[PDB]
């Protein structure tokens, strides 16, 4: 029984030590979409002018796994709530502990199975982040109903995912955007806007808004 | 004209190269830059008779004068000036002119390794005996005489022979 | 006191170094004159200089023999100057290396030394390692004692003596039988592609960073088995002084989960500790194949461990990962992402000209008869990769050895009197099945 850690270097120099498990679910390892999305938040286009866009703003990460995206936003001043299954809570609590010194905002690990009724989220967050969440039955309808119940009209949803061309993966991606169009308005961010080094022609960052 | 001269190392007149510092062999960023150009130019190498004919003609125009040196087995050097259009047979006649026995069966070769110049009709340009070449001499029945005694009396130093070729190639 | 950059030699002779014509005019050198070469740490050697059109003004071409004596690699800086003046040697003493004469006994002078120095006037300096082909092998010799010392020319009146027992080679003295660029044929274009990518980032990563070119972290080599992918990696690792670490795909995947992950960590730890280094992942399709991703608890995530170890490689690590696969389309897309495996080099099946180069390489030590037509063997070997042609030459040479006599120590003059014929190559071809 052993483990390996991924070092996610920020633009300012500080590194995020993320613990990963060699045996277990898909959320036990840092995926390439989480690396693309984490580095996208550091881009000067996203940071904008003056204080960072995430600074002092609420953000909810759906399907955090290790918590690479949620922890990156927490170091940029945001008020993060990283969510996942009950089995991924010990990893979320561990990664918060390993990088809490770099957190300028706040970060809490909550349980959130897609499709279930919302209990501890009365106010809609300013941001909803997703890293590689489209891949099976739960990504299709239960995930969309969670997005609809949680998000408000001013809530910005950022969905980063890798395009997979084997088995059920391409079918689930097509059905996800077919059902997403019924309630939300998605817009693909050009690859040129992504991080110069950590970007990919097969990894898409999409902006989703309610109504 | 050939302008014949004979030189021997036991005539250098005056006297160990100096050791170089370790900074001399330390590569610079421009040295690394030049190495990258060699690697890129070697990859670039990936033509009909007419192009090779022009390549040869343009090369012959660059060096219209040639300086040859015949290294005898007794460490003596017979130096003569030739033209690229002249043949290996003309070099043999030049050597025979300054031989003690003008009927000796000798052979001229380039090393390393031993590469005999059998084709006497082959020009110096084809035999790569240009612009300055060092050709060795061998004999079927080696005799200490080799050069004629008259030429050995007016023998100059090897350093003076280097002055004679530099002056000849400059003018 | 002129600085030149070391490059591969075109002339295969040991005593020959090539220089550009304008540089020979600049140095006032004669074609065939003796030059004195020196490099780092007081190392010295005397050679014969020849002109070359391919040679650039600031470069010098020398073969592995001169490079090993000067302790220099390709791209190094050396000092050249005319040496006045080398005297003809009175008597020299030469002794072979222990590993180079394993299984050979007898007159090594008649077989190797006599023809090598025969009327060649070769300039040898004390403590020089030189290579002599013959007797179906390449024998290295070391001039233990010279008279006069240290430099002398092996003239026809020089006494050559090879008495004594074979000598032991030092750790600094690397083998001339080791894998180099001169051992690869058929893919000279692919070797030039790779040399441009890895030679400089490995040897001078700080000076290469100032150039502006982004160095590669990983290089993909694809082609059928036995085509020379591993041979190319070993040669680059030796020619640049990089530490070589070989990883087998199905070998690692066969090991139980947990041990296979820890073995990957140890492979990258050894490369990082022994910088610069080249990690060679043979059969990469076994470690990182592309398959559908689903919500299930897997016993081992070996591809995530690979990418985590590759992304953590810094510029101060000096490690380049080269991987080999027969099916490049079956590789996981994450391997070609974020500049991990950035470049792709195709080492494919060689053509008629490429096959002749491999045959010339695998018959450089064996004595061939006049009727032997290597061009004909290359013409009728379609579908043969480098491994097939090397085994063909081994089986053709073994056929000639079997016809004479009937392994143990054989006489040197017996092996030298043996010549491989076309009937031996035709027999090897009738049995060769790629
Ligand atoms: N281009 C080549 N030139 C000379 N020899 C070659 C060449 N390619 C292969 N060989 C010979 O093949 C043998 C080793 O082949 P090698 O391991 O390099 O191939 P490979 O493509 O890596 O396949 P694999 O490792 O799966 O067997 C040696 O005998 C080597 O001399
Ligand atoms: N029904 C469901 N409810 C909540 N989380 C779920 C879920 N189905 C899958 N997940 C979680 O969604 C994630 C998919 S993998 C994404 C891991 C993470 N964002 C990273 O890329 O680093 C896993 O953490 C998995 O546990
Ligand atoms: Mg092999």
């Amino acid at each position: 029984l052993r483990s390996f850690v991924r070092v996610l270097e920020k633009r300012d120099g500080t590194v995020l030590r993320l613990q990963q498990y060699s045996s277990g679910g898909v959320g036990c390892v840092v995926w390439d979409a989480a690396i693309v999305l984490s580095k996208y938040l550091e881009t000067p286009e996203f940071s904008g002018d003056g204080a960072h866009a995430l600074s002092r703003r609420s953000v909810l990460e759906l399907g955090s796994g290790t918590g690479a995206v949620g922890l990156m936003a927490a170091t940029l001043g945001a008020d993060v709530v990283v969510t996942d299954l009950e089995e991924l809570q010990d990893l979320l609590k561990m990664n918060i502990n390993m990088n809490k010194h770099l957190v300028t905002g706040s970060v809490q690990a909550k349980v959130l199975k897609w499709g279930e009724e919302i209990e501890g989220f009365p106010s809609p967050p300013d941001f909803i982040l997703m890293a590689d969440c489209i891949y099976y039955e739960e990504s299709l309808e239960p995930l969309l109903k969670t997005l609809k119940d949680i998000s408000g009209f001013e809530t910005c949803i950022i969905c980063c995912y890798e395009q997979r061309t084997m088995g059920k993966n391409p079918e689930i991606e097509k059905k996800y955007f077919e059902l997403l169009q019924l309630d939300f308005d998605f817009e693909k961010i050009p690859l040129e806007k992504h991080d110069e080094e950590y970007r990919s022609e097969d990894i898409h960052i999409i902006y989703i808004r309610k109504k | 004209d050939r302008e014949p001269v004979v030189c021997h190392p036991d005539l250098e007149e005056r006297l160990w190269p100096a050791e170089l510092p370790d900074e001399f062999f330390e590569l610079t960023v421009d040295d690394v830059r030049r190495r990258l150009a060699q690697l890129k130019s070697e990859r670039k190498r990936l033509v009909t008779k007419a192009f090779r004919e022009a390549q040869i003609k343009e090369k012959l125009e660059r060096y219209p004068k040639v300086a040859l040196r015949v290294l005898f087995p007794d460490r003596y050097v017979l130096q003569g000036f030739f033209r690229p259009s002249e043949t290996v047979g003309d070099l043999r006649d030049f050597v025979r002119s300054h031989l003690g026995n003008p009927e000796l069966s000798f052979y001229l070769f380039i090393t390393p390794p031993k590469t005999v110049l059998d084709d006497h009709t082959q020009t110096l340009f084809q035999a790569n005996l240009f612009p300055a070449a060092l050709v060795h001499l061998g004999a079927e029945e080696p005799a200490g005489v080799y050069l004629e005694p008259g030429l050995l009396e007016h023998a100059i130093s090897p350093s003076a022979a280097d002055v004679l070729v530099a002056r000849y190639m400059s003018r | 006191p002129n600085r030149l950059i070391v490059d591969e030699a075109i002339n295969e002779d040991n005593s020959v170094v090539s220089l550009s014509q304008p540089k020979m005019d600049e140095l006032q050198l004669f074609r065939g004159d003796t030059v004195l070469l020196k490099g780092k740490k007081r190392r010295e050697a005397v050679c014969i200089v020849l002109s070359d059109d391919t040679c650039s003004d600031e470069k010098i071409r020398m073969n592995r023999v001169v490079r090993n004596n000067l302790r220099v690699r390709l791209g190094d800086v050396i000092s050249i100057q005319p040496c006045p003046d080398v005297k003809y040697g009175k008597r020299i003493h030469v002794l072979p290396i222990d590993d180079t004469v394993e299984g050979i006994t007898g007159n090594l002078f008649e077989v190797y030394l006599k023809p090598y120095f025969l009327e060649a006037y070769r300039p040898i300096r004390k403590g020089d390692i030189f290579l002599v082909r013959g007797g179906m092998r390449a024998v290295e010799f070391k001039v233990v004692e010279t008279d006069p010392s240290p430099y002398c020319i092996v003239a026809p009146d020089t006494v050559i003596h090879c008495e004594g027992e074979p000598i032991k080679r030092e750790d600094e003295e690397e083998s001339l039988n080791e894998v180099g660029y001169d051992d690869i044929g058929g893919c000279r274009k692919q070797l030039a592609q790779i040399k441009e990518m890895v030679e400089l980032p490995l040897r001078h990563p700080a000076l290469f960073k100032a150039i502006g070119v982004k160095p590669p972290r990983g290089i993909l080599l694809y082609g059928p088995p036995g085509t020379g992918k591993t041979l190319i990696a070993r040669a680059v690792a030796n020619e640049t002084g990089a530490f070589f670490f070989l990883i087998n795909g199905p070998e690692i995947m066969s090991k139980l989960a947990g041990e296979s992950e820890s073995n990957l960590r140890k492979a990258f730890e050894e490369a990082e500790k022994n910088a610069p280094a080249i990690i060679f992942i043979d059969e990469l399709d076994a470690i990182a194949p592309k398959r559908e991703k689903t919500h299930g608890e897997v016993e081992r995530r070996i591809v995530s461990q690979l990418l985590t170890l590759m992304d953590g490689l810094k510029q101060r690590a000096h490690v380049i990962v080269m991987a080999a696969t027969n099916r490049p389309n079956s590789i996981d897309p994450a391997l070609r992402r974020f500049g991990r495996f950035d470049r792709e080099v195709d080492i494919g099946i060689p053509d008629a000209t490429g096959r002749l180069e491999i045959l010339q390489i695998h018959t450089k030590n064996m004595k061939l008869a006049d009727d032997v037509d290597l061009e004909q063997v290359a013409n009728e070997t379609h579908g043969h990769v480098g491994a097939d042609l090397a085994a063909l030459c081994s089986e053709a040479a073994l056929q000639a050895i079997r016809k004479k006599m009937d392994d143990e120590t054989i006489d040197a003059e017996v092996m030298n009197s043996l010549a491989v014929t076309m009937d031996d190559f035709r027999w090897a071809l009738s049995q060769s099945n790629p």
